[PDB]
């Protein structure tokens, strides 16, 4: 149990190919319109986590 | 030509600022920023010995 | 200016980051001295 | 100090002002470990290779 959920809450700190792991710094640094890009990315890997 | 080269992230910070500040409340759900490092939660006297 | 050798030893650790860590066994990647040299 | 990326626009309108890091708009609330600014002149078709 405790690797597989370790793993899990690891997963949190990956780029997936993107320019950060934190939600808000990227909603701080870029324009909405240009965020869905960056956010996908992140949406797509947890996902498959 | 002019180029500006940022970088960002790391422990210390400067060059920034052209906001305001305001008081500090401890045990308070509330919002934060710190230098751009946004959030919320509840903050204390910490023991980290840093 | 008379050379000789010896060896290295376990020395030349330095923090890489300035960041707090407490009671973990972090793994890093950087420029080193290497051990038993 | 302080910065305000907004004096320079009175300097003149630009002719490409293409941000890569983070988006122009809001560059007055973010703080940076260190800039660096650097300058020359060059002809006008090789701005694309900058």
């Amino acid at each position: 149990n405790a690797q597989a959920l370790n793993t899990l809450v690891k997963q949190l700190s990956s780029k997936f190919g993107a320019i950060s792991s934190v939600l808000n710094d990227i909603l701080s640094r870029l324009d909405p319109p240009e965020a869905e890009v960056q956010i996908d990315r992140l949406i797509t890997g947890r996902l498959q986590s | 030509v002019v180029v500006l080269s940022f970088e960002l992230l790391h422990a210390p910070a400067t060059v920034c600022g052209p906001k305001k500040s305001t008081n500090l409340v401890k045990n308070k759900c509330v919002n934060f920023n710190f230098n751009g490092l946004t959030g919320t939660g509840v903050l204390t006297k910490s023991n980290k010995k840093f | 200016t008379t050379q000789s050798y010896t060896n290295s030893f376990t020395r030349g650790v330095y923090y890489p980051d300035k960041v707090f860590r407490s009671s973990v066994l972090h793994l890093t990647q950087d420029l080193f001295l290497p051990f038993f040299s | 100090c302080v910065a305000d990326y907004s004096v320079l626009y009175n300097f003149a309108p630009f002719f490409a002002f293409k941000c890569y890091g983070v988006s122009p708009t809001k560059l007055n609330d973010l703080c940076f470990t260190n800039v660096y600014a650097d300058s020359f002149v060059i002809k006008g078709n090789e701005v694309s290779q900058i």
